[PDB]
RNA sequence: CGUGAGGGAAAGGUGAAAAGAACCCCGGGAGGGGAGUGAAAUAGAGCCUGAAACCGUGGGCUUACAAGCAGUCACGGCCCC
RNA sequence: GAAUGCCGGCAUGAGUAACGAUAAAGAGGGUGAGAAUCCCUCUCGCCGUAAGCCCAAGGGUUCCUACGCAAUGGUCGUCAG
RNA sequence: CGAUGUCGGCUCGUCGCAUCCUGGGGCUGAAGAAGGUCCCAAGGGUUGGGCUGUUCGCCCAUUAAAGCGGCACGCGAGCUGGGUUCAGAACGUCGUGAGACAGUUCGGUCUCUAUCCGCCACGGGCGCAGGAGGCUUGAGGGGGGCUCUUCCUAGUACGAGAGGACCGGAAGGGACGCACCUCUGGUUUCCCAGCUGUCCCUCCAGGGGCAUAAGCUGGGUAGCCAUGUGCGGAAGGGAUAACCGCUGAAAGCAUCUAAGCGGGAAGCCCGCCCCAAGAUGAGGCCUCCCACGGCAGCCGGUAAGGACCCGGGAAGACCACCCGGUGGAUGGGCCGGGGGUGUAAGCGCCGCGAGGCGUUGAGCCGACCGGUCCCAAUCGUCCGAGGUCU
């Protein structure tokens, strides 16, 4: 059983899914679009929503707590400097996932984008 | 349909307003409606609320007193209507929210760790200088 | 356990009969809205890389 | 929540100081004495003199205990220990009396003598 | 297959 | 002989005489009878009550002719009550007075498939002691060759739950008509957010 | 294979002649399709003949209320001659 | 037609168990007919009286470089002992 | 004998009835209570311990009772391996000996993969003469079925007394079963905090990795849960067992019987809960589409509808099931609440300092109750009636 219960598991522990998800959000953020698995992609949403968001209020105590996820001050200033004030306005829905139609030949796995909106 | 409401809905005939705020680490005395065959009488509850759980009306506080050698905790429904009234004995300072560590300690020791709470007994006396 | 073992082989018949559930279904396939070219719904067109009304990525 | 194995603690004056559960009067299977509930049990360590003595396989009612006790009212009680009242077959206390705070639930039950000699009915 | 791998011992029927 | 379609909403206390008493509140009423069943066009008496309305964009055409067919907004389910027969085209809480006793059905909630310890309460095995790989396992399912068979409705693991369970005798606590509710002391089966009905008990 | 003494296999055949398939097409290649050689190419080198188990495609009859060492005897139906 | 016969071949079990330590992965770029699997960069994890380095025995070209991917590699391979 | 694994235990039961208990009876050397003995009855129930490998048995403490047997002395491709039943070693005993022993003693490898039947679950297919969406009847199955104490009647009947009822009426339990999570109590793998060592970012401050597949510790929501809560055993109708009769001959009397009728059990039928029309005997009711185009047949294009694909789900191994798909609150975000944690960072003040105080119930913050189209359920596709004959 598994009922109302939240958060995929994606066959990691509890440390390695947060740093798949930390390295996720720092690629992300940096390159502006990637290409993961499906389910990868729908998990880092939120993830990085959240930072994009804590971005939006600025504040230095925002600035530490997204150092916690992504450590680099260089990354961060991006975050803050250039990212977080094209979201002035929007409420929340920083990120979205379109699906490809081609799999992986090697292992057949399903792909799609995840990319920062406009 | 907005289950949640509804539920608070049911609830709001009994809920309690009457009652004063404490936390974990307050001395603390319940005045308690009991039945005693076959009539009912008042009996107080003396001690340190130890632990406090929430969940809307059903919150309950657990009470922790010494009773004649003898340990004694009690919880208590915070939105009872078995409760006459609660009079704050004492503010204290605690560190968590859950005080089950007092169980194992000493008399003075317990002392040390709960010392008086300054500050909401300055509020203690500063609200009471009312109209 | 005692290493349970097949008592009998399977006939053709019976072989056979297990793989009656077996054939493939063929991918599920919708024409591109701008390219006309099939290609499976909700993905984003891998021959012109179209979705939702727009280009999303080069192809 | 007690059942046999269970060491209880001799609230009385009776000379028993501990007591061993070795089954609960409570009809034919019963798993479990609570407070107000009778147990045959073996006193395990009793003081000098006392009207009981380690060995003999005595009565008791558990006035007591260490799970809580769950009321109509909606609350609980809870104590420190297990602690037992050694009575014989009419349920009156051989002792002389009760130490300690005894649960309510004892006068429901006709245990009346031990919750007037309690010093405490919680 | 010149190493044959030794029986298992049988359930003793005494 | 008297029933009604409701949702269960949820849990909590009330007090009552300085008693707790668990309740579980169930969204009842408003019940719009939909088709009645009788005798003379169906060999049984019934009526077939529907609950929460649905929005037609979603409703196909067999359906609306079958609603259209009692003057009825489209309604997301129906279901019949068994030798019953109101007087109104509605049914709500108002049938139901404190005090009585009331049987809930529900769907049960879902274990999916459940160990035979889970499901039926076996003991499974030892945990040490030497026990090899069996400690959640059913033990022995036959005999030998006499009859060389396990029987019919042998208990085993499975799928448990997400059925069809009836509580019997649930005292009804109190009737809320204003916004349809209904108080049953008691658990009712199944999850919040799911359908249930509750009929007048069988019991006396 | 065995430290060693020692043990100890499997594996023959295009065609008369290489005339052993230029060149073109699909293909990364392998393979194939044409062209061409030959009396013959399901004699194309994984090559004479090419059985059987075994695997597959196509067609006729047949089968989802039925109890079976699978056949046999009878009758009926459908397809073929 | 049988010798748990002998040699060979092909079935069944079956698209099943398994794919060999639970130190662990993600992205971006490049190459290529083809890329989870090769190269490059960043991020992450593992060892550190070693899972790092130097000898001896044993192994015998496996070293380096170019060109390759039929087979070998428990998948893939453009990579490789 | 080209192998049918052997004791006891554990697990799981199922049947018998020569019945341990509970129900119904007759007789009694049955006053009452409580027994005896036989009859009927297999529905349910039939406890926990000490000793021993034990089965068996004795003992302790209870119980309504602590029943006896069959199923390869039920069950090792389900477990165990203490005993038996290999090789070591020792004692007693026998034997010159090597060795022997229903004599003893300590130790001594129990085989990952289920093909067929059977079984628990779950689908795919076809069928139920038109095609569909719903809601249903219940043939037939299955589940359940236990019992105690106290009290009123009443210290009455009975009894010299002790003792102590029938019938009838209350209340409260044990064990079991189904469901549930409000309370009580668990867990809650990263929801929060505190702590050590080390490496690091960025020097301070603040943080991150690792110490487990949570480094450790104190807590802890939703969910899944029992130790927790609700509820069930019935009632009641019917037909009977033994047993007791009414009326009544054969057979002037008598006779429960031969004609006929009544009473009578925890048991049988029904009632209750659950499955259930593949019930091929394929049931019923409501509503929807409808005489299509071309040679009981064939191929087309559709209707009502369906599926595919997608966002999801206290549904779930896959499948199935249920909701939703922009005329949309389905998931993710965002916002409010609830909830956990327990007063963040930064700054100011105090102390040489560890720290302390204030700002501040702050900061952080999964799942719960909702709100909001900010992001994704784009766009579509394929199937799908024309109704055989008397
Ligand atoms: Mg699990
Ligand atoms: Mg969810
Ligand atoms: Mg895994
Ligand atoms: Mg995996
Ligand atoms: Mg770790
Ligand atoms: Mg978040
Ligand atoms: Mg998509
Ligand atoms: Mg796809
Ligand atoms: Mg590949
Ligand atoms: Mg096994
Ligand atoms: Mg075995
Ligand atoms: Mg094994
Ligand atoms: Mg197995
Ligand atoms: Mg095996
Ligand atoms: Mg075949
Ligand atoms: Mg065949
Ligand atoms: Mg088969
Ligand atoms: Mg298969
Ligand atoms: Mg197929
Ligand atoms: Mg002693
Ligand atoms: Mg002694
Ligand atoms: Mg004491
Ligand atoms: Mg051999
Ligand atoms: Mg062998
Ligand atoms: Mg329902
Ligand atoms: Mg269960
Ligand atoms: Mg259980
Ligand atoms: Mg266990
Ligand atoms: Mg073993
Ligand atoms: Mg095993
Ligand atoms: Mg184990
Ligand atoms: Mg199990
Ligand atoms: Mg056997
Ligand atoms: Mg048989
Ligand atoms: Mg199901
Ligand atoms: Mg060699
Ligand atoms: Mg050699
Ligand atoms: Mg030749
Ligand atoms: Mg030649
Ligand atoms: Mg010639
Ligand atoms: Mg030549
Ligand atoms: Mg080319
Ligand atoms: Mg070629
Ligand atoms: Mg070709
Ligand atoms: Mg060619
Ligand atoms: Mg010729
Ligand atoms: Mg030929
Ligand atoms: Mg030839
Ligand atoms: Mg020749
Ligand atoms: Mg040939
Ligand atoms: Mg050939
Ligand atoms: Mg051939
Ligand atoms: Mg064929
Ligand atoms: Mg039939
Ligand atoms: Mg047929
Ligand atoms: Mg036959
Ligand atoms: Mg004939
Ligand atoms: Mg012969
Ligand atoms: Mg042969
Ligand atoms: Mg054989
Ligand atoms: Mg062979
Ligand atoms: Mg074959
Ligand atoms: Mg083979
Ligand atoms: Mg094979
Ligand atoms: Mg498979
Ligand atoms: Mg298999
Ligand atoms: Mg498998
Ligand atoms: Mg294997
Ligand atoms: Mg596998
Ligand atoms: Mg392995
Ligand atoms: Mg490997
Ligand atoms: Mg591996
Ligand atoms: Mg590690
Ligand atoms: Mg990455
Ligand atoms: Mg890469
Ligand atoms: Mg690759
Ligand atoms: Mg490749
Ligand atoms: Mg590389
Ligand atoms: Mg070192
Ligand atoms: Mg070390
Ligand atoms: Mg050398
Ligand atoms: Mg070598
Ligand atoms: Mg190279
Ligand atoms: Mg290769
Ligand atoms: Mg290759
Ligand atoms: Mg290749
Ligand atoms: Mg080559
Ligand atoms: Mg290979
Ligand atoms: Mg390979
Ligand atoms: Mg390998
Ligand atoms: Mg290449
Ligand atoms: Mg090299
Ligand atoms: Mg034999
Ligand atoms: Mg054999
Ligand atoms: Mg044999
Ligand atoms: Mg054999
Ligand atoms: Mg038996
Ligand atoms: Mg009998
Ligand atoms: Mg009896
Ligand atoms: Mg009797
Ligand atoms: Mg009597
Ligand atoms: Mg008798
Ligand atoms: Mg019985
Ligand atoms: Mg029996
Ligand atoms: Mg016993
Ligand atoms: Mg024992
Ligand atoms: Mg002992
Ligand atoms: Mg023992
Ligand atoms: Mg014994
Ligand atoms: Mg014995
Ligand atoms: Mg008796
Ligand atoms: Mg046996
Ligand atoms: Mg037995
Ligand atoms: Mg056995
Ligand atoms: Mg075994
Ligand atoms: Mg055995
Ligand atoms: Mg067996
Ligand atoms: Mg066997
Ligand atoms: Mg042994
Ligand atoms: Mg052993
Ligand atoms: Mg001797
Ligand atoms: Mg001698
Ligand atoms: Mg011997
Ligand atoms: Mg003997
Ligand atoms: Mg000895
Ligand atoms: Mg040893
Ligand atoms: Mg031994
Ligand atoms: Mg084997
Ligand atoms: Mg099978
Ligand atoms: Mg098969
Ligand atoms: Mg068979
Ligand atoms: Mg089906
Ligand atoms: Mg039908
Ligand atoms: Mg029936
Ligand atoms: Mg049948
Ligand atoms: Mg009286
Ligand atoms: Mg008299
Ligand atoms: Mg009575
Ligand atoms: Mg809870
Ligand atoms: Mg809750
Ligand atoms: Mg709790
Ligand atoms: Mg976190
Ligand atoms: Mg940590
Ligand atoms: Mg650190
Ligand atoms: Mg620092
Ligand atoms: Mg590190
Ligand atoms: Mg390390
Ligand atoms: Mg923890
Ligand atoms: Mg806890
Ligand atoms: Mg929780
Ligand atoms: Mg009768
Ligand atoms: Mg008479
Ligand atoms: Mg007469
Ligand atoms: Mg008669
Ligand atoms: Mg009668
Ligand atoms: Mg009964
Ligand atoms: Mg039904
Ligand atoms: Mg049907
Ligand atoms: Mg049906
Ligand atoms: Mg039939
Ligand atoms: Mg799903
Ligand atoms: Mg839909
Ligand atoms: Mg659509
Ligand atoms: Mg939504
Ligand atoms: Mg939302
Ligand atoms: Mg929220
Ligand atoms: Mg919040
Ligand atoms: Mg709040
Ligand atoms: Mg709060
Ligand atoms: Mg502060
Ligand atoms: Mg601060
Ligand atoms: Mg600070
Ligand atoms: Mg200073
Ligand atoms: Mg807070
Ligand atoms: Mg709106
Ligand atoms: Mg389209
Ligand atoms: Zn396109």
């Amino acid at each position: 059983m598994r009922h109302l219960k939240s958060g995929r598991k994606l066959n990691r522990h509890s440390s390695h899914r947060l740093a798949l998800y930390r390295n996720q959000a720092k690629s992300l953020l940096t390159h502006g679009r990637i290409t993961t698995t499906v389910p990868k992609a729908k998990e880092l949403r939120g993830f990085v929503d959240h930072l994009i968001h804590l971005a939006k209020r600025g504040d230095l105590h925002a600035r530490r707590l997204v150092l916690r996820d992504l450590q680099d001050v260089k990354l961060v200033r991006k975050l803050f400097d250039e990212i977080a004030p094209r979201y002035r306005d929007r409420q929340g829905g920083y990120t979205r996932v379109l699906k490809l139609a081609e799999r992986r030949r090697g292992d057949g796995a399903p792909l799609a984008l995840v990319e920062l909106v406009e | 349909m907005n289950r949640g409401a509804l539920i608070k809905l049911v609830e709001s005939r009994y809920v309690r307003t009457d009652l004063p705020e404490f936390r974990p680490g307050d001395t603390v005395r319940v005045s308690y409606k009991v039945k005693e065959g076959n009539r009912t009488r008042i009996q107080d509850f003396e001690g340190i609320v130890i632990r406090i759980r929430r969940n809307g009306f059903n919150t309950t506080f657990t009470v922790r007193k010494v009773s004649y050698g003898v340990g004694v905790e009690r919880i208590f429904p915070l939105h009872s209507p078995l409760i006459q009234k609660i009079d704050i004995v004492q503010r204290g300072r605690a560190r968590r929210a859950k005080l089950y560590f007092i169980r194992n300690l000493s008399d003075r020791e317990i002392r040390r760790k709960l010392r008086a709470d300054r500050k909401r007994i300055d509020q203690d006396r500063a609200a009471e200088r009312a109209a | 356990a005692k290493h349970p073992v097949p008592k009998k082989k399977t006939s053709k018949a019976r072989r056979d009969a297990r793989r009656s559930h077996h054939a493939l279904t063929p991918p599920t396939l919708v024409p591109c809205p701008e390219c006309k070219a099939m290609k499976p719904p909700h993905t984003v067109c891998p021959e012109c890389g179209y979705y939702a009304g727009r280009k999303v990525l080069e192809v | 929540m007690i059942q046999p194995q269970t060491y209880l603690e001799v609230a009385d004056n009776t000379g028993a100081r501990k007591i061993m559960c070795i089954r609960v009067l409570k009809g034919s299977n019963a798993k479990y004495a609570t407070v107000g509930d009778v147990i045959v049990a073996s006193v395990k360590e009793a003081i000098p003199r006392g009207a009981v003595k380690e060995g003999d396989v005595v009565k008791a009612v558990v006035v007591r205990t260490k799970k809580e006790i769950k009321r109509p009212d909606g609350s609980a009680i809870r104590f420190d220990d297990n602690a037992a009242v050694i009575i014989n077959n009419q349920l009156e206390p051989r002792g002389t009396r009760v130490f300690g705070p005894v649960a309510r639930e004892l006068r429901e039950k006709g245990f009346m003598k031990i919750v007037s000699l309690a010093p405490e009915v919680l | 297959p010149v190493y044959i791998p030794r029986p298992r011992p049988p359930h003793p029927r005494l | 002989m008297k029933g009604i379609l409701g949702v269960k909403v949820g849990m909590t206390r009330i007090f009552r005489d300085d008693r707790a008493v668990p309740v579980t509140v169930i969204l009842a009423g408003p019940c719009p009878v939909v088709q009645r069943r009788t005798p003379e066009k169906d060999g049984y008496t019934a009526v077939q009550l529907g609950f929460l309305p649905q929005n037609p964009k979603r409703v196909n055409r067999p359906l609306k002719g079958h609603f259209a067919k009692a003057g009825v907004e489209p309604v997301r389910i129906l279901r019949e009550i068994r030798d019953f027969n109101p007087e109104g085209d509605t049914v709500t809480v108002e049938i139901f007075k404190p005090g009585e006793r009331v049987d809930v059905t529900g769907t049960s909630k879902g274990r999916g498939f459940a160990g035979v310890m889970k499901r039926w309460n076996f003991a499974g095995g030892p945990d040490s002691h030497g026990a090899h790989k069996i400690h959640r396992h059913p033990g022995s399912i036959g005999n030998r060759k006499t009859p060389g068979r396990v029987y019919k409705g042998k208990k085993m693991a499975g799928h448990y739950g997400a059925e069809r369970v009836t509580v019997m005798n649930l005292e009804v606590v109190d009737v809320i008509p204003e916004e349809n509710l209904l108080l049953v002391k008691g658990a009712v089966p199944g999850p919040n957010g799911g359908l249930v009905i509750v009929r007048e008990t069988k019991k006396a």
